[PDB]
């Protein structure tokens, strides 16, 4: 639906 | 780029450096790709012609004895020990391991793992004892250039590395050619099956694989396609090379600044229906901290 993501980033889990 | 270690660089011959690697000539080739079905937002376009000086590339992605030896010569802490988690592959994480509830937007089958690191590469529990020759991995950016400086190397240009796995074929899709399993025979180690739910194995591994699996391609590097994702050492963006100047094409370095790192390869979990991006062609990055258990490395060197 979006970009398929193969580099799972340290920042990307960060919410709230 | 400006790092900082707290261990001395050691003095090391030129004929030690380059064991294990192979020297790329100077020359041109044609980088990038012109797939209809590429991901705009990867700027795997345009195709260009770009020259490159002579270099030294390694023929394997370094493997955990090698990562080993540096870790007790310098006493290095990885990023993942640092943070104290990497992410970890659902599927490889043992029942009651325990797991953070962190949630990677739209990859829900990545999990970030408490422990997991290069030496415990599924988390507490897990080692490396059966995998000496396999790829290091939850090896992060920073980590991988830390392990090239002290080896006396560096990472490779994102072209470099294109063009060292591209092995002297023009515009193949793959660095042994066009066809992913040529006569039957699988020639990298990624995904079979229905990605994220069964991986069957059918190439033989469905996680890492040795380094020296499979065949090499025309320069004698093994697994630049499948296996792990690979660290260069450009700034990730989707248009800088879409400029055709001196800085684009000769030598090329990426963009000054950025946010994230290039990565190359593809790795043992890319899939057709999924990413596609095992082709030699395609390209991704990460942030320059971040580590995972698909993601390693291979160095270059100058001659
Ligand atoms: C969404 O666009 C999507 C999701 C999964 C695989 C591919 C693509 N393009
Ligand atoms: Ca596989
Ligand atoms: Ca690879
Ligand atoms: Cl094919
Ligand atoms: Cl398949
Ligand atoms: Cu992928």
């Amino acid at each position: 639906a979006t970009t398929p993501l193969c580099g799972p980033s340290r920042a990307s889990i960060l919410s709230g | 780029h400006m790092p900082s270690f707290d261990f001395d660089i050691p003095r090391r011959s030129p004929q030690e450096i380059a064991k294990g690697m192979v020297a790329i000539p100077g020359g041109t080739f044609r980088m990038g790709g012109e797939d209809p079905d590429a991901f705009p937002e990867d700027g795997e376009g345009p195709v260009r012609t770009v020259r490159l000086s002579p270099f030294l590339i390694d023929r394997y992605a370094v493997s955990n004895r090698q990562f080993a030896a540096f870790v007790k010569a310098t006493g290095y802490v990885t990023d993942a020990e640092r943070y104290g988690w990497s992410f970890v592959f659902h599927a490889h994480v043992a029942p009651g391991t325990p797991v953070m509830d962190a949630v990677v937007p739209e990859a829900p089958w990545w999990v970030a793992v408490p422990g997991a690191y290069w030496k415990a590469p599924e988390g507490p529990g897990s080692s490396i004892t059966d995998r000496p020759n396999h790829p290091v991995v939850h090896v992060s950016w920073n980590d991988a250039v830390a392990y090239a400086t002290w080896a006396g190397k560096r990472l490779p240009t994102e072209a470099e590395w294109e063009m060292a796995a591209r092995g002297g074929l023009d515009q193949a899709r793959y660095p042994w050619g066009n066809e992913l399993t040529p006569r039957g025979r699988h020639r990298c180690n990624i995904w079979q099956g229905t990605f994220p739910v069964h991986d069957t194995g059918e190439d033989g591994y469905t996680g890492t694989a040795p380094v020296n699996a499979f065949a090499p391609n025309g320069y004698g590097l093994y697994n630049v396609a499948g296996n792990v994702w690979e660290w260069c050492a450009d700034w990730w963006s989707a248009d800088w090379h879409a400029t055709e100047s001196p800085a684009t094409r000769i030598d090329p370095r990426g963009p000054e600044t950025g946010t994230a790192r290039v990565t190359k390869g593809g790795s043992f979990l890319c899939h057709e229906s999924y990413c596609n991006r095992y082709r030699v062609a395609a390209r991704t990055c990460n942030t320059p901290d971040s580590s995972a258990a698909h993601t390693g490395f291979r160095c270059a060197a100058d001659p």
